[PDB]
């Protein structure tokens, strides 16, 4: 009987993600302020 | 090899779009809303808490729990007053007195473990040459008094008889690693 | 009959606070990936009563170094004002219609800080004094801008009576014309109720407990009931001022239900924020309120002084 | 009357809660329990010692700003006037004066806490 | 070789300064820590502890004793040492054993 | 090698008795009827296996026999300052002591130590004292060698004496019979009484005798209360009040379902003057040097002060005036 | 049925309140405080049983002595135990607190927190599992359930 001992699989394990991923927001800024000003003017009217 | 966790990037990136984006970030609380969104995402996940009394966590065959003294299948007790257990116990929780039994056998007359003094390390069960003293899988043996936590030979033997099937199964599973 | 109305107002509010404690604990648990209470009764609905009975049956403390009169008045005043603030709220009809209901709210809420101040000073304990002075600083921070925000939004209502907001918002939320003021009002209420991120008057991490560190059993229960009653009250005030619910003269219950839904949402948002953000520093809170809210608050106050005149939209009086 | 009644009822409810809290539980009193609290070690000095205030200037500024709110609060009735030009000029002047005071303190570093 | 004091006279000067300091501090200690003893008892205890080392003749040993006494004095001046730590100087939990030969014979060996 | 059964451990004096026995290292048996929560303070008074708590009931004599089974010494501290709905002075001071003494005699306990009271007399104006005298007689009848201890008033942290008097501040002024005068009090220290009992558990000469544990000094009630209020820097406003009015006030206060603040018998015993030693042994016979009230009053009375006077020295109060009657 | 029956039901309500809401004091001395943190953690979640921590001793019921008690620390532990208002219970978790543990024969360790305060429950282990500490808390709750203070008062 040959040895049976805990070892990684043949070839190896799949790659591990460790590097930070923090997806960035798509909202522009001009659009946000435009929505704000539009709401303000509509409410004032 | 090293990396900069927080290094200055630039101090002149000026265009209207960048300035307005920064102003919107400051005045609209973009990252704060992002954190709120993360917490909202967590609210809708299945909680990891388990119904503990009726649902217990996993435990390996090597789990070091309440001690027990085993018997041979014929009902004979394995203990032969080695006192290797007593000599190796780092916390000096084991106390053994033995006499030559009426059979002419080497057996213990008293074997006391101070469970309030033991550090549950397993050195006794790994130094025992005949697998006499073991740490079963029991982790629920709290008491209302201190003296109940001073185990004697009868208590340890009763624990062994009570958990014999599980202790034997754990030893069967793990002994090849030992 | 007026007594029956008093009961039907007070008792539901107390029960609402009692179960708001449970809802807070459960929402925090679920956001944090745990369950929260669910043993004490079905889904833990008996938890607030268990806690109240335990606290009121626990031995109350009379520390040797305390000034007993103030030590005991402070919790009583806290709960008294917490309950009193509910009186003039229209939903849609107030229990007590006041011409200056908003000024009543301001004066009562401002007086409520003296409960914390006197409790912390009468505890005659160092951490209690720390908590009292942090309450002083917090009040200085937020009170200056809260009044100006209320004035700026009231220049569109036309009067100080709360009941007039219902007819002002008969076609559109006051949030839309004045969402910038709504944000600062929300932050100011968050700071006023001594809630995170502005949970500094009782800051467990820095002060073991703040003002109420020498308080056990019933007096502590009084403080903790006043806090949550005030939370619900402030969210309801936001719901009435901004987020004007629907009102139809023939369907008062529709207004009641819309108001309850919106106030519940805003209170759950309070708890959500508490679960999300870290705490402030009691100088950073004052600097925020004085260097980013007060300038913009003054600017918007003068903007809303100008707006009715140059739009010819001056509100009516009475 | 409808207001005195409700306020008195709230006061009586709070007082009854206090009375129950104090006269229901079983009480065991001794000096070690009744001593002041400080993380398990005896306080080294009284809590009545002076406790320096690092925002005293901002407090005495808050007084004046509170009186400014006092002056600004009659605006809902003020805007109901036929002299809208005068009312607007006065409101703008008052608000700008308040802003100038705040800005002067800010620049002179009055809003910064003492160290 | 001298730790501080060249000779026993200088060591004694240091010891007497320490005794002055402890004698001065006893009243403030009692008042602040709310001990259930009298100033007379505190100063008697200070004297007893000082005299417990009256047999020493080495200037270096006297210097060590004075240094450790100054350390205890600082610890007491500041309220680092609490009432439970200070009332240990009085041993008000000890039942004295006798020095009589017959009494010792009766109790133990 | 002492095994001692303390029948009133869960009390003001029982805790000290148990503490001193544990320090001596003798096995202690505590028969209790209260809740298990009320004995936690005794729980830590002895090393492993030294103390044995067992439940008992005065009605059930099997419990008494079980308690006194393997005991060499039986200390009986049972008592009560008011007549309970189920137990009255007669029961508390005669029936239960007699039953305990007879059970102990039958079991074969070497020593029995019964605690009565200094002014326990058959003619006393006080119901409790009159019952205590009969209890002494019955105990010495059913256990002829039983030791009898007769403490005066006992003062300590958990006492009903100095605390009782200092609590008169809640009533503004202090009513006294004859304005305190014509009343001599000789209070003893609880630690001294406990040490005396424990020492009597082994003193060879103590068997069969009656002791009177009394403090060193005798004060007039007026001067004693004045000293108490001086220690608890409170305003002392004494005024006279005839004994019948005092007893009516005690009757009023004794109607509470719980622990009465005061009672007719309590005022009677407060106002009955202590007797003189008169040839009884005393603490010095057992080797306890009585501790004066002046030394140990601060540790009892400091918790009744306001912040202003909390940190005041023992020497800031003028000592009382001791009579020599 | 009887005033005795009513008193028993009242005391059952009393004990239900006490055991359903018991607020351990934020107190941890050594390793074992880490397993206490893990029992707080999501997997076991003490809060599910109504057990929420409180920093002030004035607003606590049960003191969980979790870790070695040294001679320099014992007075402070006793002070916080005293300043806990009654009723108050003590759970000694870990071997250091049950007895002396690994450091039983040391010059600076109190051989058992029960030498300083009267202990209600003992949790063996080094450290005990978070499930073991939870079992100890349940045992304490059963102890509180069997109290009968009011029945004792009525009989008295
Ligand atoms: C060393 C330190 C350690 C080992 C500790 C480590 C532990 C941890 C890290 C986990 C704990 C850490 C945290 C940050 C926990 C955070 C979450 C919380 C604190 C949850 C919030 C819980 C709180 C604030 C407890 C307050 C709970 C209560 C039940 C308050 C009292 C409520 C009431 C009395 C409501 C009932 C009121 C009534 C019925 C009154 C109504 C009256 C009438 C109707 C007449
Ligand atoms: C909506 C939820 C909030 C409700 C809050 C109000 C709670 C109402 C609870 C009703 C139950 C009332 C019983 C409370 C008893 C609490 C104090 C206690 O347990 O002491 C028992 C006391 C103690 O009796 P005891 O004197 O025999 O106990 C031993 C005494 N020592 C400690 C001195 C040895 O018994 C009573 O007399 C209580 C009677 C109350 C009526
Ligand atoms: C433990 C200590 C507890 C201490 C408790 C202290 C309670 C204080 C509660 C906060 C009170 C702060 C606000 C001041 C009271 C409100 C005054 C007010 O708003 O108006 C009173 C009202 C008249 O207002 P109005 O209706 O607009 O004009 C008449 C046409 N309707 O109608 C009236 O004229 C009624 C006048 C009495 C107002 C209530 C005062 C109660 C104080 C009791 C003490
Ligand atoms: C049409 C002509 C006229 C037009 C006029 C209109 C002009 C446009 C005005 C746009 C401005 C909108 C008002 C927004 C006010 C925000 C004030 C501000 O700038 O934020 C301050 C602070 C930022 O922090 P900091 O980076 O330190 O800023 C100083 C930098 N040296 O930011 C903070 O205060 C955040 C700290 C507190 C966080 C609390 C947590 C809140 C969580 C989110 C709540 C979401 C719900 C809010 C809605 C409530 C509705 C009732
Ligand atoms: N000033 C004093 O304290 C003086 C005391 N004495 C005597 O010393 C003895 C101790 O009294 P003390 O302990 O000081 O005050 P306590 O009232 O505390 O003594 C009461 C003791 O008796 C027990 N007890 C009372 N009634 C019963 C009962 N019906 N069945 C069983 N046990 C009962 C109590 O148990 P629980 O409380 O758990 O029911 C408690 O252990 C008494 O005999 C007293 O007269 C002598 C002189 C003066
Ligand atoms: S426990 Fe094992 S090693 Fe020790 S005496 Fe018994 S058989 Fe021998
Ligand atoms: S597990 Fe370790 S400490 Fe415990 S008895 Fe065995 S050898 Fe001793
Ligand atoms: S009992 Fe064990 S795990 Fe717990 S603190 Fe002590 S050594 Fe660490």
């Amino acid at each position: 009987s040959k040895v049976k001992q805990d070892m990684p699989p043949p070839g190896g394990y799949g790659p591990i993600d460790y590097k930070r991923n923090l997806p960035r927001r798509g909202l522009s800024g001009y659009s946000m302020f435009a929505v704000g000003i539009g709401a303000l003017i509509f409410g004032y009217w | 090899t090293y990396k900069y966790v927080n290094k200055k990037e630039q101090e002149s990136e000026v265009d209207m779009k960048s300035a307005t984006d920064n102003a919107a970030r400051i005045l609209m609380w973009t990252e704060l809303i992002r954190g709120l969104g993360m917490t909202l995402s967590y609210l809708f996940r299945e909680p990891a808490t388990i119904n503990y009394p009726f649902e217990k966590g996993p435990l390996s065959p090597r789990f070091r729990g309440e001690h027990a003294l085993r018997r041979y299948p014929s009902g004979e007790e394995r203990c032969i007053a080695c006192k290797l257990c007593e000599a190796i116990c780092p916390a000096q929780a084991i106390t053994i007195e033995a006499e030559p039994r009426a059979d002419g056998s080497r057996r213990t007359t008293r074997y006391d473990i101070d469970m309030t003094k033991c550090i549950y390390c397993g050195f006794c069960q790994e130094a025992c040459p005949v697998d006499a003293i073991v740490e079963g899988p029991n982790f629920e043996f709290s008491t209302e008094t201190h003296e109940e936590l001073l185990y004697n030979k009868e208590k340890l033997l009763n624990n062994g008889d009570k958990w014999e099937a599980e202790i034997a199964a754990n030893i069967q599973a793990d002994y090849l690693y030992r | 009959m007026f007594f029956i109305n008093i009961l039907t107002l007070l008792v539901p509010i107390l029960i609402a606070m009692a179960f708001l404690t449970l809802v807070e604990r459960k929402i925090l648990g679920y956001m944090q990936l745990r369950k929260g209470p669910n043993i004490v009764g079905p889904y833990g609905i008996l938890q607030p009563f268990a806690d109240a009975m335990k606290l009121f049956m626990k031995e109350p403390m009379r520390p040797l170094t305390t000034s007993m009169s103030l030590f005991i008045i402070a919790p009583t005043l806290s709960l008294t004002l917490a309950l009193s603030l509910w009186v003039p709220l229209p939903m849609p009809h107030p229990l007590i219609n006041l011409n200056l209901g908003i000024l009543f709210i301001l004066a009562t809420s401002s007086l409520s800080v003296y409960s914390i101040l006197w409790s912390g000073w009468a505890s005659n304990s160092k951490y209690s004094l720390f908590g009292a002075l942090r309450a002083v600083a917090q009040t200085i921070s937020y009170e200056v801008t809260m009044a100006i925000i209320l004035l700026s939004v009231l220049l569109m209502n036309g009067s100080y009576s709360l009941q007039t907001l219902i007819t002002t918002q008969e076609h559109m939320w006051l949030l839309l014309p004045a969402w910038p003021m709504a944000m600062m009002w929300f932050i100011s209420t968050l700071a006023e109720t001594n809630r995170a991120p502005f949970d500094l008057t009782e800051g467990e991490s820095e002060l073991v407990s703040g003002f109420n560190v020498e308080y056990a059993a019933g007096p502590f229960a009084l403080f903790f009931m006043a806090e949550y009653t005030n939370i619900i009250l402030m969210n309801a005030l936001t719901t009435i001022i901004f987020l004007g619910p629907l009102y139809y003269i023939n369907l008062p219950e529709l207004y009641s239900t819309n108001f309850m839904m919106e106030a519940l949402l805003l209170s759950s948002t309070f708890l959500w924020i508490r679960a999300s953000y870290p705490r402030f520093r009691y100088d950073q809170l004052m600097h925020l309120l004085w260097k980013n809210f007060l300038p913009l608050t003054l600017a918007l106050c003068m903007w809303h002084i100008s707006l009715p005149i140059f739009t010819a939209g001056v509100p009516p009086y009475m | 009357m409808n207001l005195y009644t409700v306020i008195f009822i709230n006061i009586l409810l709070s007082l009854t809660l206090i009375l129950v809290a104090f006269w229901l539980p079983q009480m065991n009193l001794y000096s070690e329990k009744a001593n002041p609290y400080e993380c398990g070690f005896d306080p080294t000095s009284s809590a009545r010692l002076p406790f320096s205030m690092k925002f005293f200037l901002v407090a005495i500024t808050f007084l004046l700003f509170d009186l400014e709110i006092a002056l600004l609060l009659p605006l809902p009735w003020a805007i109901q006037t036929i002299k809208t030009s005068t009312m607007m000029i006065m409101a703008f002047i008052l608000v700008t004066i308040l802003s100038l005071g705040l800005a002067y303190e800010w620049t002179q570093k009055g809003l910064e806490w003492t160290e | 070789k001298p730790i501080f004091s060249r000779d026993l006279n200088e060591a004694k000067r240091r010891v007497r300064e320490l005794y002055r300091a402890w004698y001065r501090e006893v009243p403030n200690t009692v008042h602040l820590m709310q001990l259930d003893i009298t100033v007379k008892q505190g100063r008697d205890k200070v004297r007893e502890m000082f005299m417990k080392n009256a047999h020493v003749t080495d200037p270096r040993v006297v210097d060590l004793l004075v240094i450790k006494g100054k350390m205890e004095l600082q610890e007491t001046i500041k309220v680092w040492k609490q009432r439970t730590h200070v009332m240990r100087f009085f041993h008000e939990t000890e039942t004295p054993r006798p020095k009589d030969f017959l009494s010792k014979f009766y109790m133990g060996h | 090698g002492v095994v001692a059964t303390v029948f009133g451990a869960t009390g003001f004096l029982g805790r000290y008795v148990v503490n001193h026995l544990g320090r001596m290292g003798s096995q202690v048996i505590i028969p209790y009827r209260c809740d298990v929560y009320d004995i936690m303070h005794l729980r830590l008074m002895g090393d492993l296996g030294q103390l044995t708590f067992l439940e008992w009931d005065a009605r059930d004599k099997d419990s008494i026999r079980k308690a006194v089974q393997h005991s060499n010494v039986v200390i009986n501290l049972i008592g009560r300052e008011w007549e309970t709905r189920n137990f009255d002075f007669e029961d508390v001071f005669v029936n239960i002591p007699r039953a305990i003494a007879q059970a102990s005699k039958e079991a074969g306990v070497e020593r029995f130590i019964h605690v009565s009271h200094l002014n326990a007399s058959m003619k006393s104006s006080s119901k409790s004292l009159r019952s205590k005298a009969v209890g002494e007689k019955e105990v010495r009848s059913v256990f002829p060698e039983a030791i009898i201890i007769r403490p005066s008033d006992i003062f300590g942290r958990e006492d009903r004496f100095l605390n009782h008097f200092a609590n008169y501040r809640w009533f503004l002024a202090v009513p006294l019979v004859s304005l305190g005068f014509k009343t001599v009090k000789q209070p003893v220290y609880v630690a001294d009484v406990s040490k005396g009992i424990v020492n009597a558990t082994k003193d060879p000469d103590a068997v069969g005798k009656t002791f009177a544990f009394t403090g060193p000094n005798r004060y007039l009630l007026f001067h004693l209360v004045k000293y108490i209020f001086g220690m608890t820097h409170r305003t002392f406003i004494p005024y006279p009040l005839p004994l019948f009015v005092y007893s009516w006030i005690g009757k009023l206060f004794g109607l509470s379902p719980f622990e009465p603040w005061t009672t007719k018998d309590k005022v009677e015993r407060i106002h009955i003057s202590d007797v003189m030693p008169t040839d009884l042994p005393g603490l010095e016979d057992l080797g306890v040097q009585p501790t004066p009230l002046e030394l140990k009053s601060i540790e009892v009375l400091r918790r009744h002060r306001t912040y202003r006077w909390l940190s005041s020295e023992i020497e800031e109060t003028k000592p009382a005036k001791t009579v020599n009657y | 049925s009887r005033a005795e029956y009513v008193v028993t039901k009242l005391d059952d309500l009393i004990n239900w309140a006490r055991r359903s809401s018991l607020w351990p004091m934020t107190f941890g001395l050594a390793c074992c405080a880490v397993e206490m943190m893990h029992m707080a953690a999501p997997r076991y979640d003490m809060d599910r049983f109504g057990v929420v921590f409180r920093a002030s001793p004035r607003q606590a019921d049960v003191m969980i002595v979790a870790g070695t008690l040294t001679n320099k620390m014992a007075p402070a532990l006793r002070k916080v135990y005293d300043q806990m208002p009654e009723p108050r219970y003590v759970v000694s978790m870990g071997s250091c607190a049950n007895g002396g543990g690994y450091y039983h024969y040391s010059y600076s360790v109190v051989r058992g927190c029960d030498r300083i305060v009267p202990v209600d429950i003992y949790v063996p282990g080094c450290p005990p599992t978070a499930e073991a500490l939870l079992y100890g808390i349940l045992q304490l709750q059963r102890k509180i359930k069997r109290e009968q203070k009011l029945k004792i008062w009525y009989r008295r």
